[PDB]
């Protein structure tokens, strides 16, 4: 009807078919904090949901109001929460109104209380249809937009959606292969479809990751995810991989790569390995190159790395007091 | 005012 | 030495800090090399304005800011209106850091204020009239426990409280943020900060939510807002705060959450971002530096030999440096990052951060570590309840004489 930015927009203590209401003004108090000096705009569309609230008026007029309400603050909860009780109690068309969530979610989408409603209609409708599209569309706006990716979750899961998911992974990999919100969904896509343990995937995982970070040895998520799949089961319980990394060492390196050397040192050390100290040392010249040189801002980390392998693997770490 | 896409949200 | 430059950030070397890109160019590292350009000229500014650095504290800018906004808010916090208890508490706690004194005159009107949120049915709403929820709950008593006064304590109905989180609690161990609302795990930590400052848990109240915030734990070491969601500073403090308060911290892999978090302190910039490879921003430097506290505390009660006597597992210097340098706003406030506006939720945790890359405490051993001007150092922080470490033990005490409600 008469959209809150419409030139020919009227403030509601204007309106006719209103003139029967008495608006309720905010009730702040003798002596306010934090008083916000709203507009008048505001007040206006607020004194007025305040009166339909309180007499809990379940009409059309009050359903309008809302859409207004919700267009001046679209986190505001409690309004939310009377849309949702006008939408059954007037008996509302749930798909109108899911073009109307699509809309809001469009403009405001860093917003929690729109997609906990599209998620209410959803379920409501029992019906996921639209939901990958739309997601898809606004990932295209901000790939990495959290609430988005979490609804996608859910909807994914809930409906078992899963099909062509890894697919919508591999998409957005190449479009951005540093985008951290989209290695986190490729590893909710496999760990509930698939899962790790089967050889043949773990594998085809590795060499992926192997490659992508190849492509890109500085890309952080590349390297938080090749040790996300495999330390679980212990790093150490893949000799290959150490020869491995040691190979990118020239033309590849990076405090990552550094890193996650320690990290396997440190696996190799928890599961008694050959040449105990052989391998203590090289994590200690590699925890300290970190601290001093590779990885300063993590110095307080590295140190205490050195540290800990030292106090638990070191050639006296079982040797008692006395010898 | 509306929200700034700009700044943070935590509720 | 005279060549030697006390500032980190400034140092020669720090250039090598710069982002890699392997000329490989995406939208990340865009956006990643656009911060640190930015960035890097709020450095070089006293070496190409040819004057030395001093780094001040604008205390008497943001204490204006901050008086000012107790009270009265322009429009452009009509996007707040329902988070009314959020302004009191950021407000009243970056007051408390700065050490500046409430005045009974401000603490009484914050108390009936905070008074016509609550509802009747228990829990605050974000402002008077408004359903109850959860955030603005865990805010408002927290304001009420900064003022301390027998006026304030006694303004949360006990009763409703506990009630109000029975109504909210979930078979899975969760919570729901409000009635009819979202899941995630603020609302574990919203609700554990709540009832164990006023003492209300009851035996079974928590049935559950350990596991629950364990199951957030993923992949990456941190903790998203829902189990399978990507690892988040806002809710890896919220899960681990949670669980601390719980005692059940052990429930997660804490080797793997301090590597995490560690890793989110930006090499170049100082400061720390919220997950990984996204920017970074001055309110991680609390909720991402704040987990470091936590984590020390933990380990230690594991009995951690390695453990260091005098500085957290973070780089307490350059998140100084990064805050005190780009974060402050001339006119008084803090903020995100250089190109974004002040706001008092910046504000707040931007000096709840800066007092925690301060302050080392660990048992009878304090070690502090104030950048520049000696005035800048702030008001100790509680970790775990972000509220003066007096104001925490001074509400426990008083509601520890009350009985959990029913007994
Ligand atoms: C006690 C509470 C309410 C804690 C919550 C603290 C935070 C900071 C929650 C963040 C929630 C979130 C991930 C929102 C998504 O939108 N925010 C971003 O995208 C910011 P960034 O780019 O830094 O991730
Ligand atoms: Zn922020």
């Amino acid at each position: 009807f008469l959209s809150l930015d419409s030139p020919t927009y009227v403030l509601y203590r204007d309106r006719a078919e209103w003139a029967d209401i008495d608006p309720v003004p905010q009730n702040d108090g003798p002596s306010p904090v934090v008083q916000i000096i709203y507009s008048e705009k505001f007040r206006d569309v607020y004194d007025y949901f305040r009166a339909v609230l309180q007499r809990d008026e379940r009409s059309e007029r009050a359903f309008k109001l809302t859409r207004d309400a919700i267009e001046l603050n679209a986190a505001n909860y409690t309004v939310w929460h009377f849309r949702r009780v006008l939408l059954r109690s007037l008996q509302k068309d749930l798909q109108e109104e899911m073009n109307y969530i699509i809309a809001i979610i469009e403009e405001q989408p860093k917003n929690y209380q729109v997609w906990h409603h599209r998620r209410v209609l959803v379920e409501w409708l029992k019906d996921p249809s639209q939901e990958l599209e739309f997601i898809a569309d606004i990932l295209n706006q901000d790939a990495k937009n959290y609430h988005a990716w979490q609804h996608r979750q859910w909807v994914i899961q809930e409906f078992r959606l899963w099909d062509n998911e890894l697919q919508y992974v591999d998409q957005l990999l190449k479009e951005d292969v540093r985008n951290n919100s989209v290695w986190n969904q490729r590893h909710f896509v496999i760990s509930n479809t698939t899962g790790y343990s089967d050889r043949a995937v773990l594998e085809r995982e590795v060499q992926y990751t192997l490659e992508m970070i190849k492509l890109v040895p500085h890309n952080e998520s590349a390297w938080n995810y090749l040790k996300g799949i495999l330390q679980d089961r212990g790093l150490s319980r893949y000799p290959n991989l150490l020869n491995q990394l040691l190979d990118l060492q020239p033309s590849h390196s990076s405090p990552y790569l550094i890193a996650f050397l320690v990290d396997i040192y440190e696996d190799m050390l928890e599961n008694q390995c050959d040449n105990k100290e052989d391998i203590l040392n090289k994590a200690l010249e590699l925890c300290e190159i970190l601290a001093k040189e590779k990885d300063t801002i993590r110095k307080e980390y590295w140190r205490y790395i050195g540290r800990s392998l030292q106090s638990k693997h070191s050639r006296e770490s079982d040797i008692p007091a006395s010898v | 005012k509306k929200k700034s896409k700009t700044k943070c949200v935590i509720m | 030495p005279v060549w030697s430059e006390p500032l980190y950030s400034l140092r020669p070397e720090h250039a090598r800090e710069r982002l890699q890109d392997d000329s490989v160019e995406t939208v990340t590292s865009i956006e990643q090399a656009k911060v640190e350009e930015k960035i890097q000229e709020v450095f070089s500014s006293y070496k190409f304005n040819h004057l030395v650095p001093r780094l001040v504290l604008q205390r008497e800018k943001h204490f204006h800011y901050l008086k000012r906004g107790l009270r009265q808010l322009t429009d452009a916090y009509e996007c707040l209106d329902a988070s009314r208890p959020w302004l009191c508490y950021w407000i009243l706690h970056s007051l408390e850091l700065l050490d500046e004194p409430i005045p009974q005159i401000v603490a009484t009107d914050v108390c009936q204020f905070l008074e016509l949120c609550q509802s009747p049915d228990g829990g605050f709403g974000g402002g008077p009239g408004q359903y109850p929820h959860l955030a603005p709950t865990y805010a408002a008593v927290n304001a009420l426990c900064i003022i301390g006064t027998e006026e304030a304590y006694n303004v949360i109905n006990r009763e409703k409280l506990l009630q109000y989180l029975y109504s909210l609690k979930q078979p899975d161990g969760s919570f729901l943020m409000h009635v009819g609302g979202e899941v995630d795990v603020r609302s574990a930590y919203c609700a554990a900060s709540v009832a164990s400052l006023t003492n209300i848990i009851t035996p079974d109240l928590f049935e559950g939510t350990a596991e629950w915030i364990a199951r957030c734990q993923n992949w990456e070491g941190g903790i998203g807002g829902v189990p399978g969601m990507e690892a988040h500073g806002g809710y890896t403090f919220c899960g681990l705060a949670a669980l601390v308060i719980l005692k059940k911290e052990r429930s997660l892999n804490l080797k793997s959450l301090l590597q995490w978090v560690t890793s989110r302190q930006m090499r170049f910039e100082g400061g720390f971002q919220g997950r990984c490879n996204k920017l970074v921003d001055g309110c991680y430097s609390f909720w991402q530096a704040g987990l470091l506290p936590l984590l020390h505390r933990a380990l230690h009660a594991q009995g951690d030999p390695a453990l260091s006597m005098s500085h957290w597992m973070f780089h307490q210097q350059a998140l100084q440096e990064y805050i005190l340098m780009c974060c402050q706003c001339p006119a008084g406030g803090l903020l995100d990052k250089p190109g974004k506006s002040r706001d008092f939720y910046h504000t707040c945790y931007c000096l709840s951060g800066l007092s925690i890359a301060q302050h080392f405490g660990s048992g009878a051993m304090l070690h502090d570590v104030v950048m520049g001007v000696p005035e800048n150092v702030l008001q100790p922080t509680h970790p775990v309840y972000n509220i003066g470490p007096d104001k925490v033990i001074q509400a426990t005490t008083h509601f520890l004489q009350k009985p959990v409600p029913g007994f």
